[PDB]
């Protein structure tokens, strides 16, 4: 008992005294809590910048023991939203490194698929190289445009299948090649970015005529959202 | 915009008496400003009106 | 699963408690170093250790 | 030794103990790159955060104010219903619109989407 | 150059785990890489004493980047001073490193 | 379910020997307080105290 006085069992007596020896205070956690919710609201836009550091270029001056970053790194996070699913897709990351000779950002690593040429978009920048953060925003904004656009043509075709207007279909990653299967007739479409440019009807019926084929293809032409409106009118003529 | 703000789904009388609403509002605003000027110089009120007009010009 | 897991948390629960006890005890032998003018001392009295053996 | 790094931590400690390529866990620094650089002259305020325990549905309301023009700033208030369990979300409505932008903002309501309305308004 | 707690030893193995594969768990024994590489040729150029100094590294094997992983596990080579190209970046891309950057060699 | 198995036997390891120097070092405090000068003691007294530890274990 004599040693028990000199030692301090206070952390055992009160559970609140046990915590920081074991570590986040309730006030700090609550003060931190609103930050995470704030960050998620900020990510609603879809284009964000996040800090990064290369583990290999870190060096120490040894004068005071501090650590300085040799080459600065800037990361771009791209997120897109889907209407039908109402969920965020897998984010795409683009990472930039700074040259040590002429302090200009250059593309280091990117997770953008091959059919989107992010390297070509980078070279379109006026000086051929990014200097400030605003200049990088234009590059990030445009890559987000195609990512939305390529995804945009996908859910609209899937919407038609969900409505049971047409039958089963298969489409590629870019959604350029779409197999328009609705009834005994088979149609193939060459769709441009967010615009329908070409369509091709393949099946031929005995009652079906070549003159009918020419005008049906022209009627099917138009905008992608207007395809559904023209879809009911054109097919109703077949069975009327 | 006008059709949702009309609440009666026809705007012919609105276009008809738009001008009348204007003139009546203007000349009652005349007596309002006359009473305010008679009461006081209203430097703060004049500044507020000028700022409101500037905001109207901006948007 | 959790019954083993909750047991695991009670490993370090006293361990963290008593490492603090150990560091307090280790620090406690360090005020006694400066309290004593000389580190070397005469042999402990026989009756003193008898009470130490008495202490459970 | 070993080090357990929290979200709130010293910058020098984070740099010393990092040996992998990942976003920095220091969050006060993270918001600096995101608010001061990515979206300048933008103010975001969260009014409240309340939970529905029966269904686990999160209700959130946020106000956006644009400081692009100090003489003519317009504020937009959004209300959204988080699923809080999956990546889905239930509904979204606009509580109020500033009178100087209600005409132009009306056309955005035709799009009926989250990213399209927010990104265009900032642009 | 001058060269134990089993809690520190497991961190040492995990540090090499992250560097060569990118994740602590790993994505697909455990030493194999995601994609094996048969031959790589790296040329390193640097400027010392106002002149160009170059060294050529040639490799051969079944999984060169996988094989380099265990050499760090055996403490033969230092994991801290591992260049990005040697770590496994640019898999199956034989190129020349110039002033800290990797250039495709054709 | 085997992962936590090998985890606890080492937890059984670093819990028992450090339990022992907590016994012996704290015994020094109750020796050293009544006699500040005397930190040394004969061999018998040191391992007669160890016999007390043996029975307690």
């Amino acid at each position: 008992p004599g040693v028990a006085d000199l030692l301090d069992t206070d952390i055992l007596t009160s559970p609140s005294k046990r915590k920081r020896k074991l570590d986040i205070s309730t006030s700090d956690r609550s003060e931190l809590e609103d930050y995470i919710v704030l960050e998620n609201v900020y990510r609603m836009f879809g284009i964000t910048f996040f800090p990064l550091v290369d583990p290999i270029d870190l060096k120490i001056k040894d004068a005071s023991g501090e650590i300085f970053v040799d080459r600065e790194m800037l990361g771009i996070r791209l997120e897109v939203f889907s209407e039908r699913t109402s969920q965020f897709e897998k984010p795409h990351y683009v990472l930039l490194k700074k040259r040590i000779k002429s302090n200009s950002w250059f593309l280091f690593k990117h997770t953008i698929p091959s059919f989107i040429d992010v390297q070509g978009i980078f070279d379109d920048t006026n000086g051929g190289l990014v200097i400030s953060h605003d200049d990088a925003y234009l590059f990030a904004k445009r890559v987000f445009l195609q990512l939305v656009e390529v995804q945009k043509r996908r859910q609209i075709f899937k919407d038609l299948e969900a409505k049971k207007i047409i039958h089963d279909l298969d489409l590629d990653l870019e959604s350029s090649m779409v197999s328009f299967f609705v009834k005994d007739i088979k149609v193939e479409l060459f769709v441009k970015q967010n615009e329908i440019v070409s369509c091709s009807i393949l099946d031929d019926i005995h009652d079906f005529s070549q003159n009918n084929k020419s005008k049906w293809e022209i009627a099917l032409l138009g905008s992608l959202d207007d395809l559904e409106l023209k879809l009911n009118h054109s097919f109703a003529t077949i069975f009327k | 915009s006008i059709k949702e703000a009309s609440e009666d789904d026809d705007i012919s009388e609105y276009f008809a008496t738009y001008n009348g609403k204007l003139v009546v509002a203007l000349e009652e605003m005349k007596l309002l400003l006359e009473e305010a000027v008679k009461t006081f110089g209203n430097s703060p009120e004049k500044r507020e009106k000028i700022k409101k007009i500037l905001s109207e010009l901006k948007k | 699963k959790d019954v083993l897991d909750v047991y695991i948390k009670n490993l370090e629960n006293q361990i963290g408690n008593k490492r603090y006890f150990l560091k307090q005890a280790q620090g406690a032998i360090d005020e006694i170093t400066k309290r004593s003018l000389d580190t070397e001392g005469k042999p402990v009295n026989s009756e003193v250790f008898t009470e130490l053996l008495r202490k459970p | 030794r070993v080090e357990r790094i929290n979200g709130l931590t010293n910058l020098q400690k984070e740099l010393v103990t990092k040996y992998d390529t990942l976003p920095l866990l220091n969050m006060n620094l993270r918001l600096s790159y995101l608010r001061d650089h990515t979206y300048p002259h933008l103010q975001v305020s969260v009014q409240s955060r309340d939970r529905v325990h029966n269904d686990g549905i999160e209700v959130l309301v946020v106000n956006y104010k644009f400081c692009r023009n100090t003489m003519n700033p317009f504020e937009i208030q959004f209300k959204m219903f988080y699923k809080f369990e999956d990546s889905t979300l239930l509904k979204w409505e606009i509580l109020r619109i500033s009178t100087n932008v209600r005409l132009k903002a009306k056309q955005l309501l035709a799009t009926r989407n989250f990213q399209k309305c927010l990104l265009s308004l900032y642009e | 150059l001058n060269d134990e707690e089993p809690e520190i030893r497991r961190l040492r193995l995990e540090k090499n785990m992250i560097k060569f594969k990118g994740s602590a768990n790993g994505v697909m024994s455990r030493y194999s890489s995601l994609v094996p590489i048969e031959k790589v040729g790296f040329t390193l150029k640097n400027e010392i004493n106002s002149r160009i100094i170059t060294i050529k590294l040639k490799f051969n094997g079944n999984d060169i980047f996988g094989g380099l992983h265990e050499l760090c596990d055996k403490n033969l080579i230092n994991i801290d001073k591992v260049p990005g190209w040697l770590a496994g970046e640019n898999g199956s891309f034989s190129g020349t490193i110039m002033n800290g950057d990797f250039q495709r060699e054709q | 379910s085997e992962k936590q198995w090998e985890r606890i036997q080492q937890l059984e390891k670093e819990h028992v020997e450090v339990y022992r120097e907590l016994l012996i070092t704290l015994d020094r405090l109750y020796l050293i307080r009544k006699h500040n000068h005397a930190v040394i003691l004969s061999h018998t007294q040191q391992r007669l105290l160890e016999i007390r530890h043996q029975l307690q274990i």
